[PDB]
RNA sequence: ACGGAGGGGUACACCAGACGUGGAGUCUGCGGCUCAAUCUGACCAACGCGCGCACCUCACCAGGCCCGCGCGGUGGUGCAUGGCCGCUCCCAGCCCGUGGCGCGAGCCGUGCUCCAUUGCGACAACGAGCGAGACCCCGGCCGCGGGCCGCGGGACGGCCCGCAGCGGGAGGACGGCGGGGCGAUAGCAGGUCUGUGAUGCCCUCCGCCCUGGGCCGCACGCGCGCUACACUGGCGGGGCCAGCCGGCGCCCGCGAGGACGCGAGCCCCCGCCGUGGCCGGGACCGCGGGCUGGAACGCCCCCGCGCACCAGGAAUGUCUUGUAGGCGCCCGCCCCCACCGCG
């Protein structure tokens, strides 16, 4: 039995993974990974604050090192745009065209957003913006796809919005339809 | 107003100038693991401390994580007579 | 199977008229001169590919 | 020295043989002596000492690993020769299943019923 | 003489750590699953979701840093 | 060796050849809803046991291994029925008897 | 003051929630079944 | 949309069969009744469903502490909402750019075949995408490597016959690969605020805890199941084989069950009983002995007591190979305990 162990690390990197999703919303959390804790984040410029005093107050805070890489496109990730659409809660079509405009430029090959919440007069309905290809089917989708979903604490009545993003290029491996015949 | 001892060993788990930080499990043993006084003992201030922002929470999984502040470190600085 | 999609049939129509001199009417053969990024989608190309050339000749 | 296997469902025979034991219990010896004759049915339709270990499964899949492991072993014994191309031929026009192993095992459950096929009552009332 | 246990979930890892460790120089895989009903509460159609988990021994009785990879020496 | 002769022969043929008084009063075991009938049946059991025994040479059997050798089922309680273990202080006493390592027993 | 927890009894509990009801303790999960789908993702269970 | 309208397809929906269910006792859920409370949801697609009720879990009842002896709330509102789920449907369908027709709602794009809007070929339409397929997982046969695990090969409607493809043969481990995972657009005033630091709006300050009880009460009608109704059987002694992976020696004690320590059932063989509610059937009850536990009302074991039941009306369900069915084992909730569910 060497476990136990194991599995405990996996619960715990379940732990900082979801109270990062709660706290570092600040500077754009993504994901982060457990060895000495590597993150993937959207700037680390500020979760170093000024001599690094909060970095180091987090990893005190990890008792009771930490080391942050940067996401070099921001706009493919489902996470960090979800929070912006999180932020802009402003008109909805011009809010989500500009969420999938972002993602549109910095790469992604298909993209859209789906809304719901009491938008108009006291009744939930749901809208659904998209631009590109989308795929939803077999074992690719848990490569390519990436799906993010968060709830909004509006004035009035709850808001579901779901970001999802398609990439089949990325340096890796490649798609069973797509053969390049030359 | 209960234990003077109490309510400082509650701010000795602060480094004042240093960044140690604290977390709460809310049992509601019976004693903190930190030092040895009652879980309730801490509850009963951290609530005040909450209130008047010598300190800030955020909250993941039945565990209270606080971070403390410039004002709040600011207060301790004479709750504590250091420099 | 029995039915063929049109991935298949537009592939085997390239690859046959960028190499009608290195295509024989054997399977194995074929298989080479194909030789996508699946094993079992290799198969099924090269499958049609061994029939357009028996019927290309006649 | 010569190996030679034999399967039925989880059932594995090993056969070392040399220029008869199952189990360390010679081949009339064997516990189901009603399927005695079904194994020793190769051996007079057809020595060398020959020995086996066979686990797994069950008393039928043990009788149908060994029998095809000795059909196997002693198939393996003339080379490259019209015997060695005659005695298979023999086997099959007994049954092919003397040579090649059955392929056939169990499918798995699926939720909502007893076993692979049956379901549970379905009551509208 | 030196014992070296090297375990991890995802076998392309594991794979390439053990293939990365010769570079320098029974315990089979178990699997960890849970079978729980889908919906939250109890209402619809029995359906199952099935979860499963393999994770990986590697032995080295001796005579890269991938992180995910566990290590005890004893 | 004995393996060439059938064990349904060397039981009974060797009960023939060979004393407690709980012997009586005693099923052999909580499956059983009847004690055995024919009064030879110690010796039979003590037979059986020894036969059981030869055959491992090696390695230690075992009183607790004896009794889930000689097991059967419950039923007559209306539920799908369960596989019950036998008694343990016959076995025991049996091995006891034809007795005269690190755990167990074995043959000379 | 002097009957405020005196019971003894199995403090089982989601470590997620809090849910009294359905935890699984196989292995030390000690977690909700509901709890368990939106987080076993990366603690690491899969379907296949 | 629908038609007791025509035409073309298809599925264990029917055919041919098999195994059942409805008739008995019994476990479990629902109703209705009773109650200080017997907390509550859901009526194909509710009803062994909301993962195992002495205590806690508990939302409900009789009492009692805190702040006998703003804040919290398992309060409401799923017809105020988010996410997850079920279902229409695992159906084969959905839809864009430029052009054409029309005042416009809109239409166009969108015979031969396959499991399939899979394709052939034709066309005021040309050219793309999703769903389908491909993909992932498991399991068959064969190689190199390590010491079975982990890396590759292999199967394709390929061969030979008869008329995109329907047929017949051959070889091979397997023949048209097999069991599963995932799953389009559009939605339904299904279900779920009682799973959560999801939550708007109302009401309670119904918060937390302590003891005792109830949810398990019972003429009664439902549903899912378990053991039967025997001779293709029951009983007594013996033989011996699994897989999902897994501790057992010394003893005591009829047994169950204690104190101390260390690393399979069917089936087969041989006998008995002899068509008799019999030795089938094992409910209901009367003593004892044990385990859990602060606490038995929970569970085991020993003797005795031997119910109903003779194959079940009107009706009704499921299934094509290691399949039905028979046999048993294991994991989940779990102090103890499976008749349940996942295997
Ligand atoms: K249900
Ligand atoms: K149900
Ligand atoms: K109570
Ligand atoms: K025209
Ligand atoms: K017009
Ligand atoms: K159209
Ligand atoms: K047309
Ligand atoms: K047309
Ligand atoms: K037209
Ligand atoms: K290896
Ligand atoms: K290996
Ligand atoms: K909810
Ligand atoms: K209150």
């Amino acid at each position: 039995v060497y476990y136990s162990k194991y599995l405990n690390d996996c619960i715990m990197e379940a732990e900082l993974h979801e109270f990062f999703s709660r706290e570092l919303v600040d500077a754009g959390y993504a994901s982060c990974s457990l060895c000495c804790v590597i993150i993937q984040c959207a700037e680390p410029e500020v979760v170093m604050g000024d001599n690094h005093y909060r970095l180091h107050k987090i990893e005190y805070l990890l008792a009771g090192n930490i080391w942050v890489d940067k996401i070099i496109k921001r706009g493919l990730s489902a996470e960090i745009m979800v929070d912006n659409l999180r932020a802009k809660l402003m008109p909805i079509r011009r809010a989500a065209y500009s969420i999938i405009r972002t993602a549109m430029r910095a790469g992604a090959a298909g993209c859209e957003v789906i809304v719901a919440g009491k938008l108009r007069a006291q009744r939930a309905r749901a809208n659904k913006f998209k631009e590109g290809c989308l795929i939803s089917t077999g074992h690719p989708k848990r490569i390519f796809l990436a799906e993010a979903t968060r709830h909004i604490k509006m004035r009035q009545g709850v808001i579901g919005v779901k970001v999802r993003i398609y990439n089949p290029n990325i340096r890796g491996a490649v798609m069973p339809d797509k053969i390049e015949i030359g | 107003m209960v234990h003077i001892p109490k309510a400082v060993y509650k701010a000795v788990y602060a480094h004042l100038y240093e960044n140690a930080s604290l977390a709460l499990k809310e049992y509601w043993d019976e004693n903190g693991k930190l030092c040895n006084p009652t879980y309730l003992h801490v509850n009963c201030i951290m609530q005040s401390l909450e209130s008047r922002g010598v300190v800030k929470d955020t909250f993941a999984w039945r565990h209270h994580y606080y971070l403390l502040t410039e004002k709040g470190e600011q207060f301790i600085r004479k709750e504590l007579d250091l420099t | 199977g029995k039915v063929r999609t049109k991935t298949i049939k537009r592939a085997a129509r390239k690859i046959v008229e960028n190499n009608y001199e290195s295509l024989k009417p054997k399977d194995f053969q074929n298989n080479k001169a194909i030789c996508i990024p699946s094993k079992r989608l290799r198969n099924k190309v090269a499958g049609y590919v061994t029939t357009l050339m028996n019927r290309v000749v006649k | 020295t010569v190996h030679t296997l034999g399967k039925k469902k989880n059932s594995v025979a090993v056969a070392f043989v040399k220029a008869i034991l199952v189990n360390n219990v010679p081949l009339a010896l064997v516990r189901p002596e009603i399927l005695r004759t079904k194994v020793s049915e190769p051996i007079m339709i057809l020595g060398l000492d020959m020995n086996i270990k066979v686990a797994g499964g069950g008393h039928v899949s043990q009788i149908y690993a060994v029998r095809q492991a000795i059909s196997r072993g002693v198939l393996a014994s003339v080379k490259d020769e019209a015997a060695r191309s005659e005695l298979r031929a023999k086997l099959v026009s007994y049954d092919r299943q003397l040579v090649v192993s059955d392929p056939r095992r169990c499918e798995a459950k699926k939720f909502g019923g007893r076993g692979a096929r049956a379901r549970r009552q379905k009551s509208y009332r | 003489k030196y014992t070296i246990i090297v375990v991890g979930k995802d076998l392309k890892l594991v794979e390439r750590y053990v293939k990365s460790i010769v570079k320098e120089g029974r315990a089979p895989v178990r699997r960890l699953t849970i079978t729980t009903r889908k919906s939250p509460c109890g209402e619809g159609t029995n359906t199952w979701h099935r979860f499963e988990l393999r994770m990986y021994k590697r032995t080295f009785w001796v005579t890269v840093v991938i992180p995910g990879i566990q290590v005890t020496v004893e | 060796s004995v393996t060439r002769v059938p064990a349904d022969v060397f039981i009974n043929s060797f009960a023939a050849h060979l004393c407690p008084a709980f012997t009586d009063y005693v099923k052999t075991g909580v499956s059983r809803q009847y004690a055995p009938r024919d009064a030879d049946w110690f010796y039979i059991k003590a037979a059986s046991v020894i036969r059981h025994f030869y055959i491992s040479g090696s390695h230690s059997i075992g009183v607790a291994g004896l009794a889930r050798k000689y097991s059967s089922l419950q039923k007559g309680k209306t539920t799908p029925h369960h596989t019950k273990r036998a008694s343990c202080k016959v076995i025991r006493s049996i091995v006891s008897q034809f007795l005269g390592g690190e755990r167990g027993r074995h043959i000379s | 003051e002097t009957e405020f927890c005196t019971h003894i009894a199995h403090k089982r509990e989601c470590r997620i929630c809090g849910n009294y009801n359905s935890v699984y303790r196989k292995y030390g999960l000690f977690i909700c079944r509901r709890c368990f789908k939106e987080n076993a993702g990366k603690i690491g269970f899969v379907k296949l």
